[PDB]
DNA sequence: CCCTGTCTGGCGTCCTCTCACCTATGA
DNA sequence: TCATATTATTACGCCAGACAGGG
């Protein structure tokens, strides 16, 4: 089964495996995660609402009152979208508060309040989505775009091989925190350990665990196992436990219970712990060499004499021996400090640390903080107790407690948000087990690390700026809060929280300007991942492994579709498969395999989880079970690609077009282009121009749908239904009754958007593809939007490709096409410019909008009317006049009267004044004001009438039940209609029902006309300051030329090199010319395979639509073009098309090949497209040769190129890189004010930047004297540029050289130090 | 305000924005000499407005200067007069906008063009480095009459055929021009008109297009070469030469002097590099001009008479291939059967499978190799004679054209063993070739390799541009100042050996460098050369011939002058046959000479004698 | 007193094109 | 409108060059 305007073209769909998983809707990260920031979600989580429990109740400092919160709202915008593009406010809500204020009395933190006030308070404008993923800022369209930022939690980082020069590797630690305090530890060469938090000054790291208040003996009790020293018979035995020997040089005598163990000089190998673990070996007796070199674990004190014997972390000597056996401590604990794995990397940083106790290191700490300002008690105790240990100032979020969870191996993964003593004392244990051998570092690049922000994080952080701005505000009117004479607006405040939100939206690293000249650049700007901005790394520093592909980017990020040059592999963009995270991590489906049997459920995984499971490869070869047709399957474990055993897998891919996104999965075989030219090609389809005419790809993926749908640049129908299609301005659908609301009787009328201006000048503009009377279903298309065709997705056009040299003008890249190309305006692309014209008060009096334009003679008054201002419409070019806007005293007059550009033609399409509440002369603008006046009415009776006609019929319909008398029910015209009794049975009140739905109607239509009138009487609506407000809009439209730019999907550039005529093109046998003529060369360097098959396959497809147009043209009867439209549906190997074609009713077969006359439209998907016997066996269905290479003549000579060329249809796509928008000249105009030297760019009328290369180039020469006027006659001396303007008019090509303004004015820069530079002697 | 790369010195001092000036989009046309570029009107008409008002002025058309600027803004009939007589012989200046070295500055004549493109001669392509993919260049106009000359003397495009970097000529024939003679200049066993007699090239070229022969079906032609044995007389000697017809319609345009065997060949890419290299080594500038603007003529019109397309049926997979895979794939089978066993160590396991895989790489490649290079099997006149093929993707590749062994090897054979980008190979290569899917993991190691390619490019451009301004600026300076320092000394020019075959000739070392004392002959004590001659190719043959053990020649760092270099101890012009004229800043080219290959650079037991002496 | 980690400064590609956005305060 | 005058983030990679520390 199909939908209706599935069954009006329906793709031939190439493809053996078959999806499970359909796409998901392709702009939903910005969606759902604008959705969660504004959504009303109890429990708090999250949203604004969790920035409303934060900051709130506020309560002052014992000020005993106490505001707190109720509920939230955001109103209605006083502006649609529409006339707030065209006007240029923000499309914003306000935000609507409740805050209720209770206020205290004296001695109440459990006494009742003496007085509450409550009030729906007004703070900020937040600004709303549009539906398709944008805002609208300041009259322009914009986008914020997701970052990929490190994730909260710590991380241990290794830095092997560059610091010390030695080779000797270190070992840091960062606890990244969401937000607040940045700790980290290191270690350095000399094995000692380091803490420093915010990347300031370097401490001892022991000392914030001195400041944790722990003694010394704690710490030595948490980072080393003690040896136990009895002081026995003789020479003070120790307890081994055998696991301590291991791997080390036997210095002693190692024998216990009458035997000897292990003698001297011989390593202990496991063995001999085996020997000692059986033999039972605990206490042996020492030499007096051995503890020399320990140290002392705890205190000990000489018990008589009442002092000291050796502080914990203490060497020993034997002396020291000798004070500590007479006094009668007969235990020593020692500490084991292992040269391989238990290192003394603690005891030695004690021994580093000048502090003692606790309250010195935070005196420390607080010296390194906050420097010069004194360290007293309490100033440093609130630092350190506020640095990590307060809910204020540092804040894990969920995902940084889940990360620092799973990174220690703790069981949990829900906890508090600040960190604790055990947290910090963990994260040292964990560095010194990476220094020991046991676990490892992580990696950056690793995108189970690495998290994903979205609009509603960032704008909710944004959000959370301006609370904590305005509780500090609340907290200072509370104390000189006089009571009760405030309610709260003389405590809160709009101001900062507006401004903050509006400051992230208008001017950040991320909300940007959305590249839309494209269905496609649209729905993939919306989808980009970009790993710069606040927080993140830069373009200009680093570096190579962050712009590198991890194993983990697959099914996250697109491997090929990211922007080449300074910021390459920073901008990816998002896989088409990939949702997000609960935590905000890439999570992308796979199938889960339990046993042999591949299941189709679905289950979403990170990169955190991808590693422990081993996950297959999408195109395995399995047969009616879900069985791997193999005994071997390859997969992947760890990252590493692999091929295991039939059954050991737990996960599958979904789907073959996972692994890259929705730019780089439209290109059809893929799979045969380097990945270099896919990159290339991705990018420049990207760019692509709406031509005026769209041309549905013959070779194209089948995802064409889902991103011409999923971007919303078409009328996607909402309720399904027929139709009434008056259209002209508005399609109107009548609903099925299954969708139908009870109330509200209601039929669907779309807006159009016709003729306007995209972000990138080009032209967005809708046209109805359903036509009159037919039926639409649910989430069908109504309006093919720029570059789309039937809910298809054309970007460029399908055109007959030759691959040969023809004559050197397609010699690198140049491409050569026909003058057919040109004469059919099939890449005649349409432009539109908005020019703005204002009139402000700078000085002398106002400027003015008149005609009477001065000096200036019958070339001013002439596209415009008797009152000034361009009259619309007509065929304006360069030096026109549009809007008269030129003041007097500014004999004094001036010409300020904005024009058209130089080299620009057009049609003045819109002219758009809600201008200084004056512009008017006589009566224009209150001329049009009476014509909209009774526009207004008009529709809003017609619309009632409408609905009236339809209710009047429906009265009738049901009048049966309850009067059915036709002769007796035609009483009163417009006067009233039904008047019946009924009583009981069956409610029939159906007719009191109706009666008032018209009643309230023209009740209601009273009104809805009363503010009408109200809106429409107005002199205009705009923002202050800007008095006079003209925008005119030209619409150029532009052709193609030798020059420009086009482009297949494969990235094969082109700059069109020759226009042709159409007889000196190759003309095959059969007589048709060849459009474009590509240059084979490319094909074997560019190894972009992809581009000749699609060439051949484009052949085939019109092939079939050659052989369909010639038997419908010469026209047959259905049953043989049904008959050969199932042969062309059904051709080859095992697909999932094939088609239920004898149910198309003998008309729907004849609407298919009717749009199918042109070409039949195939789709090849991305990884498991036509393989290329079917390609060959199409081109057999089709009358082609099979080689896909036809014999051409010339047809300059009229005879046969030897050696047959390609000709096939390839898809090309003419790019936004126009070459009359890059063509300048300049001879001479304006320059700069500081310098004398030229201005630069095209909108000024400027000169080349004659570089610093080109003047080396000019040394390399012997070009002194080109040189010297490059640099000081045409550029910058201003007595040597007039004289040679002067003596090349007179006809003396001669330069008076003189010197360079710009080096003077170095002269007077240099010389404003205290430097004197001057210039000597004659 | 006097800092950094926006300051006084590096933004508005060094460089500057400059009248007169001009850019566009480039496009081809063919058509043009090498002199000559082509100039859109409207461009014309702005760059050359002073002299268009200048001439305006003159014939008295109008009077004061507004009327000829109202006649220029409304484009009267009359002022394309003027303007082609102010363009006649006045050249511009074309510039591609990363100028690498002094080859990306070239003076030009315009010819106008309908049109909104700079139309740009494809010789000339290969020194700016310019494709056609949506380049632009700038164009500026020399004002005063010795900038006019020195485009034209010094700046000129037919002046700059010889890079300045060494001795290879610059105006090579680039990609379409060399697969036209590639196709033209070759043969086939049969063809129209095998092996019958032509009485001249004339009607070569007359049975080649009224349809009684083909384009290559070998022939004995009467040619007249002229030897110019004397001294400077061209002595014409005409013969019978067994050769093509396509051979002898390429001798109809090779000029007087040279012998007829440097069209005898097949003419691949370094073939006619060394053609027009000896051209210009025989017979001057003038000739070597005119010769490549012919080159360039007949390549592209064969090149179209050829249709040399690219197909899907070109890339011939081996047959042998799948059997390789399997061999491969047995092999493999039994390393990790003995590694379940524990046989053998994991790092000689892996140096096992990358050993297998590369010899069954090299297998894939060599049996893809022999079933392109010798595919073409046809008879004559009886049993069967292979031949080399005309396939297409191997004439792109064996012409020299566009491709090389690797291109053309992953577009048939198995595309190798992608490395991963912890720098370490992956022992699971990529079997699937291009004409073959690639499946999906076998793509996503592929971009692993390229992403990496990529990166590299795109961060290498900084250090080597950078390099280049360093040494730019410790140049700056030496300018040839004399004509001899006057000295002995010089350093002692070697063939470098590494310890495999002699790897850089003393001929690519001592060419036109001068002399420090004289070369004793290997003989015996001999006055070979002087002791102040240039060693140009003749005097570098006469070495060659005595087997001349290492010169003892005068090198830069040895020059005796105060504040410069000598005319002798510089050496030879390159790019001009003679000396190093006094005053060309050596300097600048040398430096643009070193820095500018930086681009293509990259950034990231006992011994077994070879031969018997 | 001669090695030495450690800290501080100083580099990091040219040319071009499009767009938007610009200090608070205040009797 | 016309004088008043500066604070609560961190996440480059060498590579010279100068400086306090210590055998
Ligand atoms: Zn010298």
């Amino acid at each position: 089964v199909y939908s209706y305007t599935e069954k009006k073209r329906i793709r031939k769909d190439f493809g053996k495996r078959p999806q499970v998983l359909d796409v998901p809707y392709l702009l939903s990260i910005q969606l759902d995660s604008f959705q969660k920031f504004i959504e009303q979600d109890p429990e708090g989580q999250y949203g604004l609402e969790a920035a409303f429990r934060s900051v709130f109740p506020i309560q002052s400092y014992s000020g005993n009152s106490e505001l707190q919160y109720v509920s939230y709202r955001l109103g209605e915008p006083v502006f649609d979208v529409q006339e707030c593009q065209i006007r240029g406010v923000t499309y914003s809500a306000p935000l609507r508060v409740k805050l209720r204020l209770v206020i205290y009395e004296r001695e109440a933190p459990e006494g009742t309040v003496k007085d509450i006030k409550e009030q729906e308070v007004y703070m900020g404008e937040i600004p709303l989505m549009t539906d398709n993923g944008t805002f609208v800022i300041n009259g322009t369209e914009r986008v914020i775009v997701s970052q990929l930022h490190r994730s909260p939690g710590v991380f241990f980082d290794s830095d092997k091989g560059k610091t010390h020069s030695s080779g000797k590797v270190l070992y840091n630690a960062r606890i990244i925190p969401y937000r607040g305090s940045w700790l980290d530890f290191e270690f350095d060469p000399k094995d000692n350990l380091f803490v420093r938090i915010d990347r300031r000054r370097k401490l001892p790291a022991t000392i914030i665990l001195r400041a944790l208040n722990y003694t010394t003996e704690q710490i030595l009790d948490l980072f080393f196992e003690k040896v136990i020293f009895e002081i026995r018979d003789n020479k003070l035995q120790m307890e081994l436990v055998p696991e301590r020997l291991r791997g080390e040089t036997a210095s002693f005598d190692i024998e216990a219970n009458g035997k000897v163990y292990v003698e001297k000089g011989r390593r202990i190998t496991a063995r001999h712990i085996r020997q000692l673990e059986k033999d039972d070996v605990k206490l042996i007796e020492v030499p007096v060499e051995y503890i020399a070199g320990k140290v002392v674990a705890k205190d000990y004190i000489d018990e008589s004499t009442g002092e000291l014997i050796c502080a914990a972390n203490m060497e020993l000597s034997l002396d020291l021996l000798a004070k500590l056996s007479q006094s009668g401590h007969k235990r020593i604990e020692t500490l084991f400090t292992n040269d391989l794995d238990h290192g003394p990397y603690i005891s030695e940083t004690l021994r580093v640390d000048p502090t003692n106790d606790r309250l010195s290191a935070l005196v420390e700490i607080y010296r390194m903080m906050r420097p010069g300002e004194p360290p007293t008690r309490e100033a440093a105790e609130s630092l350190f107790e506020n640095l990590f240990f307060s809910e204020d100032r540092y804040d894990l979020s969920a995902v940084g407690r889940m990360k620092f969870n799973r990174s220690l191996l703790r069981e949990e993964i829900e906890g508090s948000g600040i960190l604790s003593k055990d947290d910090i004392i963990d994260v040292m244990k964990k560095l010194i087990d990476i220094r020991n051998g046991k676990g490892e570092v992580d990696d950056i690049d690793h995108l189970g690390n690495r998290r994903i922000r979205s609009v509603g994080e960032m704008a909710e952080n944004q959000f959370r700026v301006g609370l904590v701005r305005v509780e500090r505000a609340v907290k200072e009117r509370l104390s000189l809060g006089d009571l009760d004479t405030l309610m709260p607006q003389d405590m809160i405040n709009a101001k900062p929280i507006s401004a903050a939100v509006k400051e992230f939206f208008g001017s950040s690293q991320l909300s940007q300007f959305m590249d839309q000249n494209n269905p496609l650049s649209e729905i993939t700007h919306k989808r980009r991942i970009s790993a710069l901005g606040p927080g993140g790394l830069t373009r200009e520093r680093a570096g190579f492994e962050v712009r590198d592909v991890h194993p983990t980017h697959y099914g996250r990020v697109c491997p090929i579709e990211t922007p080449e040059g300074p910021n390459i592999g920073l901008i990816n963009s998002l896989s088409v498969y990939a949702q997000t995270n609960e935590y905000g991590f890439l999570e992308t489906p796979y199938r889960k395999v339990t046993d042999g049997v591949v299941t189709d459920e679905i289950h979403y995984l990170s990169a955190i989880e991808e590693g422990n499971y081993v996950i297959a490869q999408a195109n395995s070869n399995l047969d009616e079970e879900g069985h791997f047709v193999e005994d071997l399957v390859t997969c992947r474990s760890k990252g590493e690609s692999s091929l295991f055993s039939r059954d050991q897998v737990d996960y599958m891919d979904v789907s073959t077009q996972q692994v890259v996104s929705v730019g780089a999965s439209l290109i059809p075989f893929l799979e045969h282009d380097d990945a270099n030219r896919a990159l290339m090609g991705a990018n420049m389809q990207r760019q692509a121009v709406p031509t005026l005419r769209a041309d549905k790809p013959l070779v194209g993926t089948g995802m064409e749908r889902a991103v011409a749908v999923d971007s919303g640049v078409t009328a996607v129908a909402k309720r399904g239904g027929v139709v009434q299609y008056v259209d002209a301005s508005r399609i109107v659908i009548k609903v099925n009754e299954d969708e139908m609301y009870p109330g509200e009787a209601g039929i669907d009328i779309y807006n159009l958007t016709k003729y306007t201006r995209s972000n990138q000048n080009t032209c967005i503009n809708q046209m109805p593809c359903v036509s009159l009377g037919e039926p639409v279903e649910r989430g069908d298309v109504l309006a093919d939007g720029p570059s789309t065709d039937l809910g298809e997705l054309a970007l460029g056009q399908n055109m007959r490709v030759a691959f040969m040299p023809w004559n050197g003008y397609n010699f690198e890249d140049s491409i050569l096409v026909s003058e057919r190309v040109v004469q059919e305006d099939r890449f005649t692309t349409i432009h539109i410019q908005e020019l703005a014209c204002v009139s402000r008060d700078t000085k002398l009096g106002p400027e003015e909008i008149t005609a009477d334009i001065p000096n200036v003679g019958e070339a001013a008054l002439s596209k415009l009317d008797e009152s000034g201002i361009v009259y619309i419409g007509a065929e304006v070019t360069g030096g026109d006049i549009l809007v008269g806007k030129v003041t007097p005293k500014g004999s004094d007059v001036k010409d300020s009267s904005l024009r058209v550009p130089n080299g620009v033609s057009g049609t003045v399409i819109d002219v758009q004044v809600f201008t200084r509440d004056g512009v008017e002369k006589d009566k224009r603008a209150l001329e049009i004001e009476e014509m909209q006046l009774k526009q207004a009415k008009k529709d809003l009776s017609e619309e009632l009438q409408i609905l009236e006609a339809g209710l009047f019929s429906r009265i009738r319909a049901v009048l049966v039940a309850g009067g059915v008398e036709a002769e007796k029910l035609d009483k009163l015209p417009r006067d009233r209609w039904l008047e019946l009794g009924l009583t009981d049975e069956e409610k029939q009140n159906q007719l009191e029902q109706l009666a008032e739905q018209y009643d309230e109607l023209k009740h209601e239509f009273e009104k809805k006309l009363e503010a009408k009138r109200r809106k429409i009487t107005q002199g205009d609506d705009l923002a202050p300051g800007v008095l006079k407000i003209v925008k005119v809009y030209l619409a150029v439209k532009r052709r193609i030329q030798p020059g420009d730019k086009m482009a297949g999907r494969h990235g094969n550039k082109g700059v069109i090199s020759k226009i042709n005529p159409i007889e000196d093109m190759p003309y095959d046998e059969n007589g048709t010319p060849v459009d474009i003529v590509l240059n084979p060369l490319g094909v074997p360097s560019r190894m972009n395979i992809g581009q000749i098959l699609e060439t051949h396959l484009g052949m085939a497809a019109k092939g079939i639509g050659d052989k369909i147009n010639a038997m419908l043209k010469q026209q047959q009867e259905v049953a043989k073009l049904r008959e050969f439209i199932q042969r062309a549906y059904d051709l080859g190997a095992d697909v999932r098309q094939k088609v239920d074609l004898s149910t198309f009713s003998d008309e729907e077969v004849m609407r298919l090949a009717e749009n199918l006359r042109k070409g039949m439209p195939i789709a090849t998907p991305v990884f498991d497209g036509a393989k290329e016997a079917e390609i060959k066996e199409l081109l057999k269905l089709g009358d082609l040769p099979t080689s896909g290479q036809i014999r051409l003549y010339d047809g300059r000579t009229g005879e046969q190129f030897e050696r047959p060329v390609t000709v096939g249809y390839m898809y090309m796509l003419k790019l936004n890189h126009l070459v009359d928008d890059k063509m300048h000249a300049r001879s001479t105009g304006s320059y700069s004010l500081v310098t004398q030297q030229p201005l630069g760019g095209k909108a000024q009328f400027g000169g080349q930047r004659f570089g610093e290369m080109e003047v080396w180039a000019l040394e390399a020469y012997g070009a002194a004297y080109t040189l010297q006027e490059m640099l000081t006659v045409k550029s910058d001396d201003v007595n040597g540029r007039t004289k040679m303007y002067k003596n090349i008019v007179d006809g003396n090509h001669q330069m008076e050289p003189g010197m360079p303004e710009s080096f003077n004015v170095l002269l007077k820069e240099i010389r404003s130090l205290g430097i004197n530079i001057e210039l000597e002697d004659e | 305000m006097i800092k950094g790369k926006q300051g006084r010195f590096r933004q508005n001092l060094l460089g500057k924005r400059v009248d007169y000036s001009g850019r566009s989009v480039i496009t081809v046309g063919p058509y043009l000499r090498l002199h000559q570029c082509g100039l859109p009107k409207k461009m014309a008409l702005e760059l050359f407005k002073p002299f268009i008002y200048g001439k305006l002025e003159l014939r008295g058309l109008a009077t004061t200067i507004k009327a000829a600027k109202k006649m220029v803004e409304r484009e009267e009939a009359v002022v394309w007069d003027i303007l082609d007589e102010v363009i006649r012989e006045h050249p511009v200046l074309l510039n591609r906008a990363p100028t690498l070295h002094r080859l990306g500055i070239q003076a030009f004549e315009p010819v106008l063009i309908e049109g909104k493109a700079i139309q740009l001669h494809p010789l000339v392509c290969a020194a700016y480095n310019a494709d056609f993919d949506g380049d632009q260049m700038a164009v500026h106009v020399p004002l005063t009459l010795e900038a006019q000359l020195e485009a034209r003397a010094l700046m000129m495009s037919t002046n700059n055929i010889l890079s300045p970097a060494n001795g290879e000529p610059i105006i090579v024939p680039s990609q379409d021009v060399v697969l036209g003679l590639y196709y033209m200049t070759r043969d086939c066993v049969n063809a129209k008109g095998e092996g019958m007699v032509l009485t001249g090239p004339k009607e070569a070229e007359r049975l080649y297009r009224s349809g009684l022969a083909s384009l290559h079906a070998r022939v004995k032609v009467r040619i007249t070469e002229y030897e110019k044995d004397a001294n400077g007389e061209l002595v014409a000697k005409t013969s019978l030469k067994d050769t093509t017809v396509g051979r002898a319609i390429l001798w109809m345009i090779v000029p007087k002097g040279l012998p007829y065997s440097i069209v005898n060949q097949a003419l691949g890419k370094k073939a006619i590099s060394k053609m027009l290299n000896t051209c210009y080594r025989i017979l001057g500038l003038k000739p070597t001009v005119i010769f490549a603007d012919q080159i360039m003529y007949t390549g592209f019109a064969y090149a179209a008479r050829s249709g040399a397309s690219v197909g899907i049926d070109d890339m011939v997979i081996p047959e042998k291939k799948h059997e390789i895979i399997s061999e491969a794939e047995a092999e493999v089978a039994e390393i990790q059967e003995q590694f379940q066993s524990g046989l053998v160590t994991a790092g000689e396991r892996y140096n096992k499978v990358i050993d297998i895989w590369a010899a069954a790489n090299d297998r894939v490649s060599k049996a893809m190799m022999d079933n392109l290079q010798t595919e073409t099997v046809i008879n004559r006149d009886g049993q069967e004679e292979k031949q080399v093929s005309f396939n297409s993707i191997y004439m792109m590749a064996d012409s020299g054209a566009r491709g090389s062994a690797a291109q053309i090897r992953q577009l048939a054979g198995m595309r190798g063993l992608m490395a991963k980008p912890d720098g370490s190979i992956i022992e699971t290569p990529i079997t699937a070739n291009f004409r073959e899917g690639l499946n999906v993991l076998q793509y996503f190691i592929s971009t692993h390799g390229a992403r990496k390619g990529l990166a590299d490019t795109a961060l290498k451009t900084a250090n080597s541009g950078y390099l280049t301004r360093r040494l730019v600026d410790v140049a700056q300076d030496l300018v040839v100042t004399e004509d001899d320092c006057g000295t002995h000394e010089g350093i002692m020019m070697t063939p470098v050996i590494e310890g495999g075959d002699v790897k850089e000739p003393l001929r690519d070392r001592v060419l036109g460098r001068v002399t420090a004392e004289d070369v004793l002959k290997p003989g015996t004590a001999d006055i070979l050369v002087p002791r102040n001659t240039l060693l140009h190719e003749q005097w570098c043959d006469l070495l060659e011939e005595n087997s001349v053990d290492a010169v003892k020649v005068r090198s830069v760092v040895s020059c005796d002058t105060d504040f410069g270099v000598c005319a002798h101890c510089y050496g030879r012009d390159l790019a001009r046959g003679h000396i190093i004229n006094k005053g060309e800043a050596i300097g600048v080219i040398a430096a643009q000479s070193i820095g500018e290959p930086g681009t293509q650079l990259t950034m990231r037991s006992s011994i077994q004698v070879k031969n018997k002496g």
